[PDB]
């Protein structure tokens, strides 16, 4: 399966066509899109989203609490999409 | 189009000073992002602690510039008192042979970084888009070839170094110095446009307004000497001697590195090339004019392909050796036979050449702290030693009378510091990257998780039937980046999961072998289930002393692999 | 310094050691297995859809594309019998089987060998099927072409009986002779040409008659064009060298290359020329680093002055000067044509040569009720031989109910089309090709609709799953190369005619932007080509530079 994922980025909207099996970021990398990270292993915070529509499957993340996931938030280097998902990017300092 | 941001924010600087300058002095703990990028040409990383979950704890990362893994005394002592004073206690000793002092708040940054100045110190350069700390034989041995590699090395370090004063403007306000003059074979070769090297009204005759597109690595050695693990280097320099042992010139490796991305088939570890050989008189040219190639054809689009590595890669090395031939401004002579790599730790107690000792301090991920870190300050303090970095983040006691042995034997010892015969050998060969809490690239532990790990190799060596005088170098990193250069392990570790490694194999006791990625996303838990039978089958099938490294290269991942699934 | 395939070929005693042990063993073999297998024309593959599902693909041998009746009907069983359903015609006039069980893997090819048929060399470091015209035209230079492919096809067959041992348990005597004489041999080996350790690398020639450039000659180790005498009588063939198509990303000492001219021998010399310039591979050539082990490397290196001087002491006499020839057309063989005897041929349109499903079932029922000899054409195509008059007909009428298309109902860009397998059973492809073409053709037809090119016109579209090259891309007029799971580098500048090496352009196109490129190009193309000009003479009179600013500022 093959998701639409629309990333809304400070430069501008993204659409990309993610696999089921591929990491957000590694598509978006990919396509040539420029997206923060420096883990990439979902112990940290930089490559910080949040779900506007859709979902993501991101169980190999390690950081944010529940409350966070259930706020939206997602880890874009550890998430695969689980549907057509619309996710704001950039949006770590929005925490730490 | 296609500049990386790290170019425009260069641009902007005014050679490395711009928006440093302001923002060091701002309320805040921390500093904004293009500070963030620039802090690192004078030798400080902004970090924060991963420990601590619910807020970002800033702290800065301190590293110096120690050419051959050199420190004098004043140096030492002001090190160790920082990181007491200032710092969190340790010092650090890396695979560059440089010290690391972590945990500086930023209001006692400019503090810290003026006393290593004035006490014979510098952390120019130690990061950035640079030349990097530069490799050379750790022991102080007065041996010819060694000695004039040491020399080299250090030549090549102040060839490389930035000249716009940025750094003593920001650090000490530009004052001193007091220092050496340079070496004018040095200022001579840097100065000097005689083939199109230089940007002549410049500021930074070699560097530019830009920098290179990335770090740059240099190691130098003699024929034989694999202490700096020269093949893993942009530019690896050994020395080649006459019958008497007298220095005639040097053969010169290129595009080596070890830095990849988990996923990005794209990245990957590379061995340097064999490129030539050139006369002594000539290094300096030689060596800039490979930076040169570098700067002028590196990537500055995006910063993964930067390396020198990837050009050599899409060029091939003879496309390659024409284009600094241009900048050289002559041909490469033909690369000289040179003997075996052998591997040297320097440890225990040896002599120098000259009626004096050294001694050669094992210390595990080079983490120096509470007691050993004392104690070896007093001995250095009190009988005035210079001392010496290994790339195997060991320290070396120089310049030791032969009286002093046994006094300092017994200091060590009631330290709880070790002779190498009273060590597990496979600690002895060990390095572990930083990694937690303070790395931010970290995916796992190294250094925190290694000595728990080496461990359960012995635990299996035993099980299995292996002596325990029986050793392979293991290597772990927290991320792909590579740092303890565990692509020329026999055994690597290589962290892809909060609690996972990548095992690499296939290097050698040499560093002479590039290993390969045999098993992803082992768990911590696992690592036996591996282990046990592949070194059961090293124990049942290696040739008389055949490393495992080697039995691994002979066997192939395919036998291997299917040993390993079978158990 | 040598590869880990030269110590395999090494330890193997003639190709037969592990692959015979690991042939009855689990659903795989082992690494030094996989590269033996080769040797015998079988390949272990995964099926990279699905989680590792193992098959053996197999691949024939077939001088000239020629294939007895009894082969035919052989494969086409064995395809329904025991692989995929489907035969694959290649672009060396062979058929791939996809898909066979490890378990009946030597069945497969007992059979194949038991009907008139061999897989011997089919892949492997040694000699591949030796291209020749495949229409079976009696004109003399043809037939003598044909004659001089199978014989050299017959020279470089491996000599070890490995390949009868493991799976089973005629030949002119100019052949024998030839390959008998001393440079040259190993005297006292089971194989006096390749020796224990074959060749660096596999080795491909093409036979043809002067004019006719079906085989894409320029692309071959070693390309041989019969020359004639004004009354059509052949007297020797023009030779040219070092040609080849593989390369890899971003690995700039890797190209491909258009053989040289190298000369002419009298026809008599033939053999013997052949054999000199395939020992010259055999003993010089590198085995440190497979990937610059190609002959091409070698001509690359030492130049085709030094070469040839090189081969001379093998062949033991001087090349004479090559001599002038007519300029080079691709001929497809396709459609209702005369053999010159009488009998008729028939040239059967394939995309990618992809035999299946009822084309499949009706091919073989008109094969098999008329008992025809047929030919594979290195376009991927099928030529049915040696028809009555009173035949074409009910073979017409066979063929249309089928869904097999006559060249007048194809769209053009189809005919000269020609893409590899790629995905799913490939482990080298990056991308599709097979499996994506078909849509591109049809994208490639809208955009000349909305440019105003008429229907009838077209360009040469080749496609590749990745680098190596496998369908000639690097000839075509229009050239995708597959560089990342939906993105394809595009190459321009091979003409109609195969006579011209393409360069990319453009790396990194996504599928769904090709559009974006090819819509400027025609549209300057139909603007402002000359007249009848095809898209591949236009490219490189007008040259890249100008084609890029068009299409940036488009
Ligand atoms: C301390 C030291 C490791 C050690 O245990 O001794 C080290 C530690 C870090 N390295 Fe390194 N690297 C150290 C030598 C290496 C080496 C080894 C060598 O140079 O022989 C390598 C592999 C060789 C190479 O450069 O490829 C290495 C490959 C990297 C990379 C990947 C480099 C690349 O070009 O891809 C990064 C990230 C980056 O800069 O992109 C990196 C970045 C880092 C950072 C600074 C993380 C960061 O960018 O913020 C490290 C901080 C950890 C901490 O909290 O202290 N470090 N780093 C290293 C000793 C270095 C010195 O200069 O004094
Ligand atoms: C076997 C493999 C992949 C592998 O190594 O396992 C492959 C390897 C390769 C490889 C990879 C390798 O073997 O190193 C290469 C690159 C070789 C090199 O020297 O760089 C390659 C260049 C070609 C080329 C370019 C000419 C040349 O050799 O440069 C040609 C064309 C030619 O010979 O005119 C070619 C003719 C086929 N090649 Fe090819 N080729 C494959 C298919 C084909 C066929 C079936 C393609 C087709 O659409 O018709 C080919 C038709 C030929 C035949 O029966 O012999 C293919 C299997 C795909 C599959 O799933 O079945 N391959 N194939
Ligand atoms: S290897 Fe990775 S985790 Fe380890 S110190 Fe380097 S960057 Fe950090
Ligand atoms: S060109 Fe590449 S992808 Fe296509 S069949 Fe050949 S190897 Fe496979
Ligand atoms: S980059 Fe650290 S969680 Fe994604
Ligand atoms: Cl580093
Ligand atoms: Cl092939
Ligand atoms: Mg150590
Ligand atoms: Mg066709």
């Amino acid at each position: 399966a093959t998701y639409n994922v629309k990333l809304i980025t400070p430069e501008g909207e993204v659409e990309l066509q993610v696999p089921d099996d591929v990491y957000i970021l590694d598509q978006a990398e990919e396509d040539g899109i420029d997206l923060p990270y420096s883990c990439r292993a979902g112990s940290c915070s930089s490559c910080a989203g949040k779900v506007v529509s859709g979902s993501v499957d991101q169980s190999d993340q390690s950081y944010l609490d529940d409350g966070q996931i259930a706020d939206g938030w997602v880890l874009t280097c550890h998430a695969y999409p689980t549907s057509d998902v619309v996710i704001e990017t950039h949006k770590e300092e929005e925490l730490t | 189009v296609k500049r990386s941001k790290v170019e425009i924010i260069k641009e902007k600087s005014n050679f490395l000073r711009y928006p440093l300058n302001e923002e060091l002095v701002s309320e805040a703990p921390n500093i904004n992002e293009s500070a963030v990028q620039l802090i690192k040409f004078h030798g400080s990383y902004q970090q924060t602690d991963r420990d601590v979950r619910g807020q970002k704890n800033y702290s800065f990362m301190l590293r110096t510039k120690n050419p051959c893994g050199k420190v004098p005394n004043q140096l030492y002592l002001a090190m160790d008192t920082l990181a007491d004073e200032f710092g969190i206690g340790t010092l650090r000793l890396t695979t560059r042979q440089t010290f690391q002092l972590h945990g500086v708040l930023k209001k006692n940054l400019k503090t810290v970084l003026s006393t290593v100045i004035k006490n014979m110190g510098s952390t120019l350069g130690a990061c950035g888009d640079l030349n990097r700390n530069v490799l050379a034989p750790a022991a102080p041995y007065v041996k010819k070839d060694i000695l004039f590699a040491q020399q080299t090395a250090e030549n090549i370090a102040a060839l490389l170094t930035p000249q716009s004063g940025a750094y003593y403007d920001l650090w000490v306000d530009g004052e001193k110095i007091m220092s050496a003059e340079e070496p004018p074979e040095v200022t001579k070769a840097r100065n000097d446009n005689s083939h199109g090297t230089n940007f002549p009204d410049s500021p930074e005759p070699i560097y530019g307004t830009q920098y290179l597109p990335r770090k740059f690595k240099v190691a130098v050695t003699a024929a034989g000497d694999n202490s700096v693990d020269i093949l893993t280097n942009d530019i690896g320099v050994v020395v080649v001697s006459d019958d008497a042992g007298e220095p005639i010139g040097f053969n010169i490796y290129v595009g080596g590195g070890m830095g990849r991305t988990h996923r990005v088939e794209t990245t990957f570890p590379r061995l340097a090339d064999p490129l030539g050989y050139v006369p002594k008189e000539d290094i300096l040219y030689a060596i800039k004019a490979i930076v040169v190639t570098q700067r002028e054809n590196g990537r500055r689009d995006d910063r993964k392909y930067s390396r020198m590595k990837y050009m050599i890669d899409r060029w091939g090395i003879d496309r390659f050796r024409a284009e600094v031939e241009k900048y050289y401004g002559k041909k490469f002579e033909s690369f000289r036979p040179l003997p075996e790599w052998q591997f040297n730790s320097y440890l225990g107690w040896q002599e120098q050449g000259d009626g004096k000792l050294f001694y050669g301090v094992h210390v595990d991920n080079g983490r120096v702290g509470g007691q050993a870190k004392k104690t070896l300050r007093e001995i250095i303090e009190k009988y005035n030693l210079d001392v010496s970095i290994t790339p195997n983040q060991n320290l070396i006691l120089c310049g030791i009378d032969q009286a002093w042995r046994e006094p300092i034997t017994t200091a060590l010892a009631q330290a709880g510091l070790l002779e190498p015969k009273d060590v597990d050998p496979l600690n002895l060969t060990a390095m572990a990257c930083p990694a937690l809490p303070l790395c931010p690239l970290a995916q796992t532990e190294a250094e925190r998780g290694i000595l728990p790990i080496l461990k359960r190799i012995r635990a299996v060596f035993n099980k299995v039937g292996i002596k325990d005088s029986e050793s392979v170098v293991v290597r772990i990193t927290g991320c792909p980046n590579g740092c303890a250069r565990p692509y020329m392990a026999e055994l690597g570790f290589v962290g892809d999961g909060p609690k996972s490694y990548q095992i690499w194999l296939g290097g050698t006791p040499n560093q002479s072998t590039l290993a390969e990625s045999f098993m992803d996303k082992v768990k911590l838990d696992d690592i036996e289930k591996v282990l046990e039978p592949l070194f059961t089958y090293w124990n049942g099938t290696r040739q008389e002393g055949e490393s495992f490294g080697s039995f691994t290269n002979r066997t192939g991942f395919d036998k291997l692999k299917e040993v390993v699934n079978k158990w």
